[PDB]
């Protein structure tokens, strides 16, 4: 479906500037820094405590091994 | 009137790649697609012009290889650039799926199951490309995978030397591998513009899983220029590889030619099978093993009928959100622990891994959707 | 040479009227003109 | 050199008239009386076609070259009806004018109308029809017409659905050649020379010849649940040119015939003022003054509110009772001449009207009445006239039209 | 006096041909400019570890 | 009312040029259009560099790899071959005569008859000293080996079919099209020579 | 069965950046020559790819003329000998596997061209391999023939200590010691396995600055486009 | 009752209310929901569009509202329910006629 | 009698000066009939956010009453002698006029004078006005036209005072005081800001004489603090969408920044929107049509109207185009339009140009026709230029256009130039600002 | 002619994770030597010293180089 048969719309109105009239990065940091932050505290415990317990199912896995191939004092 | 929308070619360039409405807020994972379609489209180049000095036969194959990337100009970097693409290919990929399963792209019935077709035959093509060298790895790699299939009934054994051409990987097996491997990214090819226009039917869905044809913007020039960006970062991640660990991915063992007696330590297939071949390793029985690895991948083509959730994106969704992150952390504990030899702990943890795999998709992702519903009066 | 007063589109919804100051002048006194053209728009006058 | 009006009527009955007043500009009018009245109900909206056929092939010219011509020295081709005539007019710099002469005589005197071009045209009926219907004045006016008249003046200017789409060429020719003719005919010019246009009218111009209208009185009422209803009733009035129709014009006047100021109350406006009286709501309301050859209609066109339409028309057809009555001061009908008088030399005030004007009374009268005696003429009418007016209105059998929610807009015998 | 980038856009950005022919010449000159100064880099970094800086001992 | 719309402030996003709302932006349209095109600009001669070198070493690929170049030239010692006797030698899986020509052979083949030939090549063209005559030992007819100091011309003769070379490696009397094939080479040192 | 993997010794090619040290190569070269060459073979290197590397044109050359190989056929049908040239591969001990393993004891000893790249650990491997042998440790002894090293896998080898203290006289005169001569062959086989690893790493370092370049330039073209979008303000205006 | 708390709770972690969106902008449409919608009057219709186009606006910046603006718990009108309960009440009524 | 030698004797415009410093001006011909009138540098422009719209507030209390004929007294005058009074205001210009008979004039100049300077300004007749100008606010709201131009300006212009709409907004409509009107009127009614511009039959000494005996008392000083000045206005590179997909057909408006009054520019601008023209469904040329956007628009019933402008302002001005087309050929009729103007910069020929100088010296010789639009050129050149340009002059620099200058002048405007865009309707296929901006150029030329 | 190597293996030697590593591995010499008939070797004492010791020739080997 082409533009102007996509979907119904009323009462929408949308200002814009021109990119020569406007900045590649306004606020970058100012701004950016604080976003970033918000967006990573947002997903943080729902993304990374699997990969706490992948990282600790790794390191007790593979010293174990480790261990297992070492003699018993007997 | 323009000639973009008039002539029969420029048309169909015009609908599908210009004045194509997107949604505005398509994220970084929307890339792969393009992306994978680049690939594509490297494999076949350095593909084609290794296949100009490259020979299928078993006693000059290895040689070949590395006349390549001793003697042929700039044939290491072709080489190098053709085994990392590979890799590329298969990260681009699972991003692409996991992209897919996230926000329930998998929606889109035929788009979805010909990516699982497409998913199969670029597995099918990189599992017979790694045999073409002709070192330990690929000969002793190809013969364990083969030789699962004679686990199946009465007809096991015959097919397993049908395909062989012979009694063992040999002479006929690699000849018709190279075959093989040369015309199936043609036919990928084929079914990735099959792919596209299922795809076009719908459009692209959104990171919110709500409909975007309120907010449709050109796919020129704001797509295109996060494609050339996209494309420009690929190339990084590749060259990287290439120029600074081209082995990093790979095997030593495939740098000694394959002998037939001398067997490697712990023979296993390339990274990004590792994740099915530790779920093949958990099971004690052959056949059921097969069975496991063939329903590992197969699975994605039932996932769209076990979505329970009256929201379509886990944007909204908490409990499926962790779920689906446990899931990709398992995942790479398959590929962890597929790498490794079968051993204490490492035969405990991947069976508890491969449990909670198909655990994940099939009970909990489905209830915790349900439960999801329940907590919104749905 | 010269663009109408008005330029003229079929299937346009109409100007409403809701006072008195703008509806006067609307009153026909005269009876009907019809001109057509090659470069201005057509007009209907009283 | 200040110039005034050249005038000739050739013994084949064409009137060719000229001011050449030496300006940039030239304008060029061959005005016909081919007006919609000459229509009967066989070709109903032929002469709507041809007004929009102009530009369509000739014969010593394509539709191409017409237009292209005709734009490539900035020019202008335009055709105007109105029930009793047509005029085919042609503007350019004074350079130009015999490049743009040459195609309105191929325009006027030899069109082809060739089947393909006509039908392509037929849907332009539709389109130009639909735009002139989107003002209610024309639906009001039109049907006014219809509603007044048995025959001729009763035409529609715009072509009837049904005939949309089969207006043919043999229609079309025969319209043109049994009215566009010599004896029908007035070629009116400015900036250029007399002469020459009298040479033009003997060699491109001279071309071999080819019922009165019956007052009735009736009403249409188009019923569309608009919140405004506009209406038109009026009598019959006096034939242009008779001294009657002078009487008509200032009672015209004295009513009220349109604002003179801008977002004005219409202070010495009888009618504004007496409807105004009654209701404030939004309105407006005019006397209505048509004049033919045959023929004429006056009264008063009001819009109004749905609910209000009777109390404002009655309103208004009190006033007129009032003037009839006899109750009519001089300062009345003194500034009622004034404003005729203003507006007659205003109308005139361009070049586009002067030669309107020109052309319009070569057509029906015999030659050109100047300024200076047309105001002694309004002078002449007495306030006697005026009453008399009225009082033709007042007694004269009626006729009605109105377009609106009409729930309470009254028929003639309810007024 | 206009600025550096209105010179750079009047002279060579605003036709398309001129826009062109910056590109091309630019590449060349660009090319054996990033060519030389990157070899400098590497040559330097890897000091007398290189067949070129140990070529003249044997020749 | 319509009216009554304002348009947002977007002096948080504007460049600095255009944020003072009583200037003309006129001014800094030619630089703000300039910088932006810059970093076009810059851009496209990157991936012009990148891509000439990508192109290029693709292209690379197909010509000859280090092991053909390393079979493309043979040196050939002088002084092991001499005055009138040939040598054979193996190069690009073809026999190579070089053949060391005395005083007779030179001055015998520099007066010989230029139109009888069927291949008229005279003798100081055909060589770059008098004194060797270095040719491919194929018999240009039907593919054979030709045996040296043999023949009714004293050169090069073939039982094949029935050709006849003189020492100059011309044909002379036999079904042969062509004379044999002078090979491209340049004498180094004045001991050595390398046929390449 | 337990594992002693090697330490990561501080290579000169060990970075990024760095290129191999081809003096360092010269000198592996010989230590393969004089002591390896009549045990293992090193099928994929020439003579000629010694050039514009550790050797001249001439030098390589004469390395190439000192070694015998067969060539053939003559015209009389036989296969003669004759002194190498460039074309020539370095020449195999053996005639095949099957005698090479009679030579030492059962144990075939393996090529060396790709060594580095063919065991996990590579140079660091090799190195601690061969300055790794020792005397075994109390209850251990394998058959006669098969040497104790602690890094090599199974902790048994069927390779003698190969190298020693003076085991060869260095061409430039550098102190042939154990360790030198480790490092030196060691740098060589990283040479062998890989020629490509100093153009590879010029290149990297031309990628990475151009990628240090295209990379911002590009992301700034791609907010410049964006910027029309992500200004935007929108209002809901209803009757 | 009990678990009203975990609602509350799961409401504001699900966080479309931060992009000033209701529960049934995010509902997956299926072709009870799109005849649901089409059912809708002009003003529910009109502000489901632009909420949504606010919050895909949104989306795209990857940004969130100020809290003020945040859509309430308690505020969260089920707009949809009556218009998809019928939908979903015909279609069972033709799937019954069925058979 | 040649056109070049009837540009020569055409009726010169004279130009006199009061004390206070108001000008009249005039132009004579032996005509029954006269226009004269008040032509003022006031409007939307020098207004502030405080009080826009109040020239416009004015215009409508103008006619309704004076101190010296309270009420209808000024309305019925009027309307006794025949004459019509008529107002407008743009958002540089405010002007009041009277059309009457040349024996009237002295009279006429009177009324204008009583006005202008002793305008009533009525408690009640305020608070009856308010109400009117907000039902024309809500009649202008259902003219898409006149909405997406004051949105084009909106947008081009915004964070200005020419940003500003002439009725003003609504807010501002209900609050105006009496004071607010008086304090405006003393600002900007002054002598050197106005003319007084009269043509028709009337001799220009005594127009001159009358100025003196009703303009007089016309302010024409300012004090130490402040003096309006008009600062110049940045024109923006933007967009401004209202999308309603409740109304039938779409409305572009679409402009980049013209030089404004002054600028010689403007000449070789006309003359090359008079190449691209206008166009509507009623015209009879269809295919024909000399202007290819106008016959492209035909033959494939692209827009239903469209027309070029070139609207100037002091330092400043917007020139595009408007089209009103269906939802389904938005982003056609851009293509074309900017392909026209791209043709034009890059390509234009002799020929077409010469068209167009045809079609502009036709369209500015035969629109000062009658007495009316003679006294408002009068009128306002006197306040864009100084002065009234003779139609010998306009000559002059029309013929000094050639192809090479069209090219030269439209590059300079249009090419690889930021646009201002206003779109109503039903305007979702309305292309990006990129894909608009993009097409401001060709990669070839 | 000294070995650099041998040089630096003694002085890493001397540290306290390899000294305390050589005495692991001298506590098993001498349980297995005195002991008769076990078959548990040493092996694993070793790699723990050496492991520790080559790491720390690693670090400093190459400078004499
Ligand atoms: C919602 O986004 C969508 C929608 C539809 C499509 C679609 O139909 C197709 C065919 C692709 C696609 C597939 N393969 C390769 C490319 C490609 C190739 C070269 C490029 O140039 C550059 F790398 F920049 F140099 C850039 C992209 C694009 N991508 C899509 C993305």
């Amino acid at each position: 479906r082409q533009f102007g048969h996509l979907t119904r719309v009323r009462h929408v109105i949308t200002y814009s500037l021109s990119p020569f009239e406007q900045r590649a990065f306004p606020h970058y940091f100012s701004k950016g820094i604080p976003n970033v932050l918000r967006r990573t505290r947002a997903c943080i415990l729902r993304v990374a405590p699997p990969f706490v317990a992948f990282y600790l199912v790794y390191t007790w896995g593979t010293q174990e091994f480790e261990k297992s191939k070492r003699k018993n004092p007997a | 009137t323009n000639i973009r929308k008039s002539h029969p070619l420029m048309k169909i360039v015009n609908n599908a790649f210009i004045d194509l409405p997107a949604p505005s807020n398509i994220s970084s994972w929307w890339n792969f697609g393009s992306l994978l379609g680049i690939c594509l489209i490297l494999q076949i180049l350095t593909g084609l012009f290794l296949a100009m000095h490259y020979t299928s036969d078993t006693t000059t194959a290895f040689s070949s290889v590395t006349h390549i990337c001793r003697d042929v100009n700039y044939g290491w970097i072709i080489r190098y650039m053709h085994a990392n693409g590979a890799s590329m290919f298969f990260i681009c990929l699972y991003m692409h799926v996991g992209r897919g399963l996230y926000y329930g792209s998998y929606t889109f019935l035929e788009t979805w199951n010909i990516g699982v077709i497409l998913l199969l035959t670029v597995m099918a093509t990189a599992f017979m490309g790694y045999v073409l060298p002709w070192g330990q790895m690929s000969f002793w790699g190809a013969t364990v995978i083969t030789n699962l299939l004679s686990a199946i009934p009465y007809i096991g054994t015959n097919l397993v030397e049908w395909i062989w051409g012979g009694f063992s990987v040999d002479k006929a097996t690699l000849t018709r591998f190279f075959a093989f491997h040369f015309i199936l990214p043609f036919i990928i090819m084929a079914i990735a513009m099959v792919h596209l226009l299922f795809l076009h039917e719908t459009g692209s869905n959104n990171p919110t899983g709500i409909s975007s044809d309120v907010d449709k913007i050109p796919f020129h020039p704001y797509y295109t220029i996060k494609d050339i960006l996209g494309a420009l970062l690929l190339i990084l991640a590749l060259m990287l590889l290439v120029l600074f660990a081209p082995d990093l991915l790979g095997d030593p063992d495939n740098y000694t030619p394959a002998n037939p007696l001398n067997t490697p330590p712990h023979i296993k297939p390339e990274w990004y099978f590792l994740f099915a071949y530790a779920i093949l390793r958990s099971i004690p029985n052959k056949l059921g093993g097969v069975l496991a690895l063939a329903f590992s991948i197969l699975i994605l083509a039932l996932i769209p009928l076990l979505h329970t959730s009256k929201q379509r994106s886990m944007m909204f969704r908490p409990l499926s959100q962790c779920l689906f992150w446990a899931l990709v952390a398992d995942l790479l504990t398959l590929t962890w622990i597929g790498g490794q030899p079968v051993e204490h702990p490492y035969i405990t943890i991947g069976q508890l891994a491969s449990v909670l795999y198909f655990l994940l998709i099939l009970v909990l992702m489905p209830t915790a959707g349900t439960i999801e519903n329940k907590l919104l009066k749905w | 040479a010269v663009p109408a007063t008005s330029e003229s589109p079929v299937l346009d919804l109409k100007r409403s009227v809701l006072c008195r100051e703008s509806l006067r002048g609307q009153a026909a006194g005269r009876p009907l003109v019809a001109s057509v053209s090659l470069n201005v728009p057509a007009s209907v006058r009283y | 050199h200040p110039q005034d009006l050249e005038f000739t009527r050739l013994p084949n009955g064409l009137v060719i008239a000229s001011l050449e007043n030496y300006a940039p500009a030239s304008r060029i009018g061959l005005f016909i009386k081919a007006g919609s009245r000459y229509e009967n109900s066989n070709n109903l909206g032929t002469s709507h076609l041809l007004r929009l056929a102009s530009s369509l092939t000739t014969k010593g010219a394509s539709s191409f070259k017409i237009t292209r011509g005709i734009e490539a020295v900035g020019g202008k081709l335009s055709v105007t009806s109105t029930r009793e005539n047509m005029a085919y007019t042609v503007e350019c710099l004074r350079d130009d004018v015999d490049i743009l002469m040459e195609f309105l005589l191929n325009v006027t005197t030899a069109p082809e109308f060739r089947r393909w071009e006509v039908a392509a045209l037929q849907p332009q009926l539709r389109i130009d029809k639909a735009v002139a219907l989107q003002n209610p004045q024309a639906h009001v006016i039109e049907n006014l017409h219809a509603a007044a008249y048995r025959n001729a003046l009763a035409n529609s200017l715009y072509c009837p659905d049904y005939r949309i789409g089969k207006v043919t060429p043999v229609e079309l020719h025969d319209y043109v050649q049994n009215h566009f003719t010599s004896a029908r005919m007035a070629l009116i010019g400015l900036g250029v020379s007399h002469p020459v246009l009298k040479q033009v009218a003997e060699q491109f111009l001279n071309i071999r010849g080819g019922a009165k209208a019956k007052y009735h009185g009736g009403e249409i009422r188009e019923q569309n649940g608009d919140s405004l209803v506009h209406a038109a009733l009026v009598a019959e009035s006096a034939a242009i040119g008779s001294a009657e129709a002078n009487a008509f014009s200032v009672l015209q006047h004295v009513l009220g015939a349109g604002p003179h100021v801008k977002r004005g109350s219409n202070a010495t406006s009888s009618l504004y003022q007496a409807v105004a009286k009654g209701v404030h709501q939004p309105f407006d309301v005019s006397a209505f003054n048509a004049s033919y050859s045959d023929s004429g209609l006056f009264g008063f066109y009001t819009i109004s509110q749905a609910a209000s339409a009777g109390d404002v028309i009655k309103a208004a057809y009190n006033q007129v009772k009032t003037i009839a009555q006899g109750n009519l001061s001089n300062p009345d009908v003194q500034a009622a001449k004034n404003k005729l008088k203003a507006g007659y030399l205003m109308s005139v005030e361009s070049s586009e009207g002067f030669l309107d004007e020109v052309g319009s009374q070569a057509l029906a009268a015999g030659s050109y009445t100047p300024p200076s005696t047309v105001l002694q003429q309004i002078d002449a009418v007495a306030d006697a006239d005026v009453i008399n007016a009225a009082k033709k209105f007042v007694s004269g059998r009626k006729s009605m039209a109105a377009s609106g929610n009409l729930g309470h807009t009254p028929f003639i015998d309810e007024l | 006096a206009p600025t550096l980038t209105a010179r750079l856009y009047s002279l060579l950005f605003r036709r398309t041909s001129t826009f062109a022919l910056t590109i091309v010449v630019g590449a060349l000159f660009f090319e054996r400019a990033f060519d030389q100064g990157a070899d400098a880099i590497y040559e330097h970094i890897n000091e007398g570890k290189l067949w070129k800086h140990i070529k003249h001992k044997y020749e | 009312s319509h009216t009554d719309i304002k348009v947002p402030d977007f002096s948080d996003y504007r460049r600095p040029e255009v944020l003072d709302s009583t200037k003309s932006s006129k001014e800094s349209s030619e630089a703000r259009k300039g910088f932006s095109y810059l970093v076009t600009a810059t851009t496209t001669v990157g991936v012009a560099y990148a891509a000439k070198n990508v192109v290029s070493q693709f292209v690379s690929s197909m010509s000859a790899s280090a092991d053909v170049l390393a079979m493309s030239k043979i040196e050939i010692k002088l002084s092991d071959i001499p005055e009138g006797k040939n040598m054979a030698f193996k190069w690009r899986g073809k026999p190579l005569f070089v053949r060391h020509r005395t005083k007779k052979e030179i001055d015998q083949e520099a007066a010989v008859e230029v139109s009888q030939l069927r291949d008229p090549q005279h003798d100081l063209e055909r060589v770059k000293k008098p004194e060797w005559v270095i040719l491919i030992g194929v018999c240009t007819h039907l593919g054979c080996v030709p045996i040296a100091n043999a023949g009714d011309f004293g050169g090069y003769y073939c039982p094949c079919h029935g050709s006849h070379y003189d020492a100059s490696g011309r044909i002379r009397k036999g079904p042969a099209p062509l004379n044999l094939e002078v090979p491209s080479y340049e004498f180094t040192s004045d001991d050595m020579v390398i046929v390449g | 069965d337990l594992e002693l993997h090697p330490p990561s010794y501080p290579w000169s090619h060990r970075g990024l950046l760095s290129s191999l040290d081809h003096t360092s190569i010269r000198r592996g070269f010989q230590v393969y020559k004089q002591v390896c060459s009549s045990c293992h073979s090193m099928d994929y290197v020439a003579y000629r790819h010694l050039v514009g590397v550790c050797y001249t044109e001439d030098e390589a050359k004469a390395l190439a003329e000192e070694v015998e190989v067969q060539d053939g056929p003559n015209e009389d049908g036989e296969m003669f000998m004759r002194p190498g040239k460039l074309s020539d591969y370095f020449p195999k001990p053996y005639p095949n596997p099957e005698a090479a393993r009679a030579a030492n004891n059962g144990a075939l000893p393996p090529d060396l061209s790709y060594i580095v790249r063919a065991r996990h650990g590579g140079e660091d491997y090799v190195f601690s391999l061969l300055t790794g042998y020792c005397e075994p440790p109390t209850g251990v002894s394998l058959r006669e023939g098969l040497y104790f090293n602690p890094y090599f896998p199974g902790q048994a080898i069927g390779m003698a200590p190969p190298i020693y203290n003076e085991v060869l006289e260095f061409d430039d005169g550098t102190p042939a010691t154990m360790s030198q001569v480790a490092k030196d062959v060691c740098t060589f086989l990283r040479w062998a396995a890989e020629p490509e690893h100093d153009h590879r790493k010029r290149m990297g370092l031309k990628m990475l600055l151009m990628m240090g370049l295209l990379l911002p330039l590009v992301y700034a073209m791609k907010r410049h486009k964006w910027s029309v979008l992500k200004s935007r303000k929108l209002a809901y205006r209803p009757p | 009752r009990w678990l009203e708390g975990i609602r509350k709770w799961y409401y504001n972690a699900a966080g479309f209310n931060k992009l000033g969106l209701m529960r049934d902008d995010t509902i997956h449409e299926n072709d009870d929901v799109k005849e649901a919608i089409r059912r809708l009057p002009e003003n529910l219709y009109d502000d489901r569009v632009f909420r949504i186009k606010r919050a895909l606006d949104l989306s795209m910046r990857q940004q969130i509202l100020p809290k003020e603006q945040w859509t309430k718990y308690e505020e969260d009108k089920s707009y949809l329910e009556p218009y998809l309960k019928e939908v979903i009440r015909e279609r069972k009524e033709r799937e019954e006629w069925a058979k | 009698a040649t056109y070049a030698q009837a540009l020569q004797s055409v009726p010169e415009t004279q130009v006199s000066q009061l004390d206070n410093g108001l000008r009249v001006a005039s132009e004579q011909s032996s005509q029954p009939t006269c226009t004269v009138g008040v032509w003022i540098d006031a409007g939307s422009r020098y207004e502030s956010e405080k009080n826009n719209g109040a020239g416009y507030f004015v215009e409508h209390l103008a006619f309704k009453g004076t101190k010296n004929r309270p009420g209808n007294a000024l309305e019925k005058e009027v309307e006794s002698m025949g004459a019509h009074l008529n107002a407008y205001s743009t958002r540089e210009h405010t002007a009041y006029y009277i059309k009457a008979l040349s024996k009237d004039l002295p009279k006429a100049v009177e009324l204008l004078a009583d006005i202008v300077q002793n305008c009533s300004l009525e408690d009640s007749q305020i608070e009856k006005e308010r109400d009117v100008i907000l039902q024309e606010l809500q009649e202008n709201d259902t003219s898409m036209r006149d909405v997406v131009f004051n949105y084009l300006h909106a947008t081009a212009f915004q964070g200005t005072p020419l940003a500003q709409s002439v009725e003003g907004p609504s807010e501002n409509v209900r609050k105006l005081s009496r004071a607010d009107l008086t304090e405006y009127l003393s600002r900007h009614y002054k002598a050197p800001r106005m003319v007084l511009a009269a043509a028709g039959g009337l001799e220009h000494r005594q127009l001159l004489d009358l100025a003196q005996k009703h303009f007089s008392g016309l302010s024409g000083t300012y004090d130490e603090e402040t003096v309006p000045t008009l600062s110049p206005c940045r024109f923006t590179g933007s967009q401004i969408c209202h999308r309603e997909d409740g109304l039938p057909l779409a409305h572009v408006a679409i402009a980049v920044e013209g030089p404004g009054w002054a600028h010689p520019d403007n000449v070789a601008l006309q003359v090359a929107n008079a190449i691209i023209g206008h166009y509507d469904c009623t015209y009879g040329g269809g295919a024909h049509l000399s202007s290819p956007l106008a016959s492209i628009a035909a033959t494939n019933k692209l827009c239903q109207s469209f027309q070029t402008f070139n609207i100037c302002y002091a330092d400043t001005g917007l020139l595009g185009a408007h089209f009103v087309c269906d939802h389904m050929s938005i982003d056609d009729m851009m293509f074309v339009l900017q392909g026209q103007w791209m043709r034009l910069c890059t390509s234009a020929t002799e020929s077409e140009v010469l068209r167009g100088k045809n079609l502009l010296r036709n369209a500015l010789v035969s629109h000062l026709d009658g007495t009316t639009p003679v006294c408002e050129d009068i009128g306002r050149s006197l306040l864009t230029y100084g002065r009234r340009i003779p139609l010998a002059e306009w000559e002059s620099r029309i013929a000094e256009v050639d192809a090479r200058v069209v090219r030269e002048v439209c590059s300079k405007y249009f090419y690889d130039q930021c646009p201002a865009v206003a779109g109503f309707g039903p305007i979702e296929q309305l292309p990006d600002y990129n894909r608009i901006r993009s097409g401001m150029f060709w990669l070839r030329f | 002619l000294v070995d650099p190597l041998t040089t630096v293996r003694e002085q890493c030697e001397q540290l306290e994770k390899c000294v305390k590593a050589r005495e692991r591995l001298e506590l098993c010499d001498e349980r297995v030597s005195s002991r008769s008939q076990t078959e548990e070797d040493c092996t694993e004492e070793l790699l723990d010293f050496l492991h520790a010791r080559d790491h720390c020739v690693a670090h400093k080997l190459f400078n004499s180089l």
